[PDB]
């Protein structure tokens, strides 16, 4: 039925005569049908909060009500797409109106209904039959790389009355046809899944694989997991990168719910230049890759809605047997929406303004990831993993957001005391920086690497004493200085990672271990005493200065030109040199 | 007990966030619980708030996603929630509510209790007198544990305190003085923890045989805030039946109670109270009484009940209102440091700042052993010794000390090398705790034990 | 707080 | 071999004291069906109807 | 007189035909007759924090209204008592129950009845003494060591009318007194 609106308040909408409708149903507003959902009851007078600015909205207009709560459109051509935080196909709009601008464009599908994919039915389906559901019953035959292979809603299942042959269809059409109770049913090959829920599984496993990373601190200190969860400071974006180039990430998921715009430009201009080279195939990993764009430009709604959007995407590619790699680009501009909508409520605030469900929302995003196995007759598992990020707020320990990600996240990694070097970006807080990873992941860890066992504890062990022994220092014997600019070229070579040049770009973690292995020899060797073993640091110093030089300078071997080999060679050599030196001294 | 017939409403007024407006109700409860069927036929569960005339309020546990106007119906229990308890569930898991986790049958009502509990009347309390075996060398050596004592633990964010309390819950037991260990039992409490941490108790407690005497409880974060309050009630209620009105002697682990006060703070928030502290009310400090003062002995009984949570301090300060208030109505704390786990040392307990205020009575001679208070009074005060000379050694040099200096280094080395670590399953009984100082005392020679008396030097150093 | 008693003040009309 | 040999033998002595205990179970239940069953019936036909004691004129 | 419960709310209780009702004038509420005090007065209406757990309270419980403030009650036996702060005793409650815990609607006297004290009155008085308040007129062996002296309280005074002679006595009543031409007021050693 319709309805009337009887106020507008900035980005809130009064109307009435709304009786019977739900809590989240969605509704169309004026003449321009602009887009919202219900928030608060109060009797049939209720408020709707919309996706659009209000300007121009006037009293009287009419109020068409919907019968489905919000929800995301699934199906082919997903896949090197970009969509807005409310599932619009922003390039193909733009294609349409050939304008610069976005207009009010309210009807718009998300996959196009005239590109036609070749569908294959399963050739263990029988027509007529009782097989009473299951999941798989198609598939896309081609793309690229990825197969869109197709399957049954969850909480649908039932026997079988006609399977489509093999054929080109728009995905408009229907191929299936379920009857199974009296009552016919068809599905094409679009399905409709509301966002806010969780799509159903047979079963959670734990963790049986580990994550690699290009990121040396990452991979040494804090070494994340396949399905596993991780926050990450948003002082970094090729990270995304180099996971879906090395990782063994099937599908890549990136969601920019706050960016700033022109970072946001870049990466639409860098990210689909980028190529795979899977095979010797150069083969673009836009491809294997959706984008959700959001920039601060957007109303509050589509800011809230696209974090939940990102992750019912993920959820669903999880379902079909493969291995997504999700990135949130923040959370902290998130919970700053948050707060925005509770004080339009009016609803009164906790701490911080941040409204006290702050927790429950973060948990409901998270609690999500992991190794699971599908639901469905052909057996197979599908991995999520999470990586959140948490801009440095002016609170950094302080915030609400942090002591909330900090209770639930398995890993966490977290920028220092802010350092007289702004560009510290990659930097360790041995407060707060942990993992929980350790346990699942040393028996593989046995088979691979041995000699980082020891090392990984030892360099721990070096930095802890000198950042104990620092203030001292600071308000003296020689072994005291050893630690102290050990600990110094640890912090100047180890981390202060470029990311940006072509030599820390990338680095397997054999060059990470070969180069941490010398770092750490260095003190292995120079700490039995003041001496080589049981003279001062100035005296060790003067002797090894080229040895200091080259030390430093390991970090210029490009990993793209020279293969591992090569530098480890040199690495090697370098050794030999200390070694050497450790004799005439 | 109630013999008139359930009633049904249809009448919702409206919602407001995860409240529910009814009206035209006769004579409605305080906290009584009620179901709710959405019109699409799903099922759910909620709590009355608050009462007021004929409107009545309530709020929803599984959230109130999805409710309509005008289709949605509502029944009224006309009670306040109560708990089906038994001897029996030993062996179980349940989600907070009573739902079995695993594939069990719901709980037979042997008897019926009110969660919210009672006070215990001051008169009948008995002091501790006995001390519970943990098989960790800090807990039952350094410090000590009684039968009533309530100790927390402190340990910030990203510290293994999970493991401690499991290895506790499976080294749990009582001191073999030659009506034995079945008496003992265990209920375990954790809440707002993540999947991880959770698989992890319900298949380890289970590898190593130990379901026969333990009572298991899980929240996970992502449940209901409301689930998050209730469960540590109806922890304690399931073990005051299992201890008093049945004789046995009970172990009650909590975990991150913190998420326990973001609870409270969620419920504050949604009655539209005005936060102090913190953002955090007032009366919490009464509530958190409530969830203590469940423990010690009492006359006319052979029983006893006996508390260790566990806490998240946030960013190491103490003068944080949870942590101290907890230490205003606790007696004691067991820390752990961070750098004692950056330096790989499975229990990272650090003794130094911890403190149990009934060491007096929880050992001696009818208890473990005479020289127990003795070798640890020893133990703790060398080991300070031990300290203050590794900061001097850090200016004066090795050569400029004296054999002393080097046998306290020698002594603090060894010290946390053996005392200290224990493993991730090595039971240790109180005997070879107390034989472990023995050996590391006799280092030092015989004349440097000033805290011992000297006939036990020379009973036991030779 | 006080900000805050002033806002229920006025949101008791 | 020992590990297998102790397994079947403590696998065939579980099964049966389960059974056992299914059996005497079985047994008291069947001691004890009318009794129950009378009084359960006798007390639900019971009515005995009231208003709410807090009904005022 | 009494009333009825109008809103429950936690330890805040908005209760409604209490006309007449005095500020922190004790009350009771519910069948189990928790204890609360008159915090704000608004037409018929009134509010009471309750201090003791609140659950299962019904709309329209009654209400019985307590003629006194908060107070304290006093005479013989209070000596080697125990006492929980609000005059309600700890010694009597865990006998006569026999339950470990505290039931919720405990009201029992602060200083149990039913005990005799060997009441000797003071031999300077007859009957027509103009006496004032705080005097005393006899005198109670409460133990074998201190002597529990009983006597008027303060804002009382006048001629004597009656004085009971010695005896025991299960603190009943002993005085009357007839001043300002009022009535003939009775006073026990309570």
């Amino acid at each position: 039925t319709f309805g009337y609106v009887h106020g507008v308040s900035g980005p809130v909408v009064t109307a009435c005569d709304m009786a019977g409708a739900a809590m989240y149903e969605l509704v169309r507003v004026g003449h321009s049908e602009l887009v919202g959902e219900i928030i608060r009851l109060e009797g049939d007078m209720a408020t709707i909060q919309v996706y659009e600015e209000t300007s121009g909205v006037s009293v009287g207009d009419p109020v068409l009500r919907t019968g489905k709560p919000l929800s995301v459109e699934l199906g082919p051509g997903i896949m090197g797409a970009i969509f807005d935080g409310i599932q619009r196909p922003l390039s193909d709009i733009s294609s349409q109106t050939q304008s610069i601008y976005i207009p009010r464009g309210v009807n718009v599908s998300a996959l196009s209904r005239d590109i036609k994919w070749e569908f294959i039915p399963s050739k263990n389906l029988r027509v007529g039959s009782h097989i009473t559901g299951g999941d798989i019953y198609g598939i896309v035959n081609e793309n690229s790389l990825i197969k869109h292979k197709i399957m049954l809603p969850p909480r649908n299942r039932g026997s079988v009355t006609y399977i489509a042959p093999p054929g080109n269809y728009d995905a408009s059409d229907v191929v299936l046809e379920l009857e199974f109770e009296g009552v016919k049913e068809k599905f094409s090959m679009v399905q409709v899944w509301p966002v806010r829920q969780v799509r159903p599984v047979t079963e959670k496993l734990p963790a049986n694989h580990p994550l690699l990373t290009g990121q040396r601190v990452l991979d040494a200190l804090f070494p994340c997991v396949q399905g596993g969860t991780t926050a990450i400071p948003g002082a970094k974006t090729v990270i995304s990168q180099s996971l879906s180039k090395y990782s063994n990430s099937d599908v890549i998921i990136y969601v920019g719910c706050g960016e700033r715009g022109n970072e946001m430009s870049e990466v639409l201009r860098d990210f689909p230049e980028l190529t795979m080279e899977v095979d010797g195939k150069v083969e673009s990993i836009m491809k294997r890759t959706a984008l959700v764009a959001n920039t601060s430009n957007m109303p509050v709604a589509a800011r809230e809605a696209s974090i939940y959007t990102g992750i019912t995407l993920s959820e669903y590619f999880r379902d079909m047997g493969y291995h997504v790699s999700m990135m949130a680009d923040s959370t902290s501009r998130w919970a700053e929406a948050l707060r925005e909508i509770s004080g339009r409520l009016a609803e009164m605030p906790a701490d911080s303004g941040y409204p006290a469900y702050l927790g429950a929302r973060l948990a409901s995003f998270y609690e999500r990831a992991g190794r699971v196995k599908c639901l469905g007759n052909p057996e197979r598992e599908g991995s999520v993993s999470i990586v959140g990020a948490v801009s440095p707020p002016g609170g950094d320990f302080s915030d609400p957001v942090t002591s909330a990600t900090l209770g639930i996240v398995q890993v966490f990694w977290g920028l220092d005391k802010k350092l007289a070097q702004r560009k510290h970006f990659p930097s360790v807080n041995w407060l707060i920086s942990y993992s929980k990873y350790m346990r699942a992941l040393d028996e593989y860890y046995d088979k691979h690497f041995t000699e980082f066992v020891p090392l990984r504890t030892k360099a721990k062990e070096i930095l802890q004493e000198e950042e104990d022994l620092a203030e001292i220092v600071q308000l003296l014997a020689e072994t005291d200085k050893i630690t102290l600019e050990v600990a110094k070229l640890i912090k100047d070579d180890f981390l202060q990672q470029n990311g940006y040049t072509p030599y820390d770009r990338f680095c397997p973690f054999y060059k990470t271990v070969g180069m941490l292995s010398n770092m750490i020899s260095f003190y292995d060797m120079a700490r039995r005493a003041v001496e080589t073993t049981a003279i001062t640091w100035s005296i060790i110093r003067e002797h090894m200065g080229e040895i200091l030089y080259k030390l430093s300078s390991m970090k210029f071997k490009d990993p793209v030109k020279d293969g591992e080999a090569k530098i480890k060679a040199d690495y090697a050599q370098l050794l030999e040199d200390m070694q050497n030196a450790f004799r005439s001294l | 007990y109630l013999s008139q017939p359930r009633l049904t409403y249809k009448t919702v007024s409206g919602v407001n966030g995860p409240l529910v407006i009814l009206d035209h109700v006769k004579f409605p409860r305080y906290a009584e619980i009620v179901h709710l069927t959405l019109p699409d036929g799903t099922k759910r569960s909620g709590q009355v708030l608050e009462v007021s005339g004929s409107k009545a309020v309530v709020q929803v546990f599984e959230g109130t996603s999805g409710i309509d106007a005008k289709k949605t119906s509502c029944e009224f229990t006309g009670d306040i929630l109560r708990t089906p308890v038994s001897e029996d569930m030993l062996g179980r898991v349940f989600n907070g509510s009573g739902k079995p986790i695993d594939r069990g049958p719901v709980v037979l009502a042997e008897d019926f209790l009110d969660i919210m509990g009672q006070p215990i009347n001051p008169q009948c309390r008995i002091y501790p007198e006995e001390m519970i075996q943990t098989g960790i060398s800090a807990i039952d050596g350094m410090n000590s544990i009684a039968r009533g004592q309530k100790i927390p633990i402190f340990s910030a964010a990203g510290l293994p305190h999970n493991e401690i309390a499991a290895q506790i819950c499976r080294q749990a037991g009582l001191v073999k003085k030659s009506y034995s260990e079945e008496n003992f039992a265990i209920v375990f409490a954790a809440m707002g923890v993540n999947m991880e941490t959770a698989r992890f108790f319900k298949s380890d407690f289970e590898e190593n045989g130990s379901m026969d005497n333990v009572c298991l409880f899980l929240n996970l974060a992502n449940d209901p805030t409301i689930e998050r309050i209730i469960t540590p009630r109806l922890a304690l209620t399931t073990a005051e039946f299992l201890a008093y009105q049945c004789e046995k002697h009970v172990l009650v682990i909590l975990t991150d109670m913190s998420s326990y006060a973001e609870a409270l703070r969620e419920v504050s928030a949604a009655r539209e109270e005005v936060p102090g502290r913190r953002g955090f009310p007032g009366y919490m400090y009464t509530d958190l009484a409530t969830i203590y003062e469940r423990a010690g002995r009492v006359e006319g009984r052979n029983g006893s009940i006996t508390q260790i949570p566990i806490l998240t301090m946030p960013n190491d300060d103490i003068t944080h209102p949870i942590p101290d208030l907890t230490g205003y109505i606790t007696e004691g704390q067991i820390y752990v440091d961070r750098q004692l786990h950056n330096r790989q040392i499975y229990p990272p307990i650090n003794v130094l700042p911890s403190l149990s205020r009934l060491m007096k009575s929880a050992i001696g001679e009818g208890m473990t052993r005479k020289d127990h208070a003795d070798v640890s009074n020893q133990l703790y005060a060398c080991y300070a010794i031990g300290k203050d000379v590794q900061a001097m050694k850090a200016v004066v040099g090795e050569e400029a000390l004296t054999s002393d200096d080097l046998l306290y280094l020698e002594f603090l080395q060894k010290f946390e090398k053996n005392f200290i670590t224990q493993g991730p399953y090595e039971n240790r009984t109180v005997y070879e705790t107390l034989d472990i100082g023995w050996q590391l005392l006799r280092i030092f020679p015989k004349e440097m034990l000033k805290r011992i008396p000297q006939s036990t030097l020379s009973e036991f150093y030779p | 707080f006080y900000r805050l008693k002033k806002i229920q003040e006025k949101k008791k009309i | 071999q020992a590990a297998m040999g102790s397994q079947g033998n403590l696998s065939a002595e579980v099964e049966q004291a389960t059974r056992r205990q299914v059996q005497g179970m079985q047994s008291s239940q069947q001691r004890n069906r009318e009794r129950v069953l009378a009084q359960l019936l006798g007390m639900v036909c019971e009515v005995r109807p009231q208003v709410h004691p807090n009904y005022r004129v």
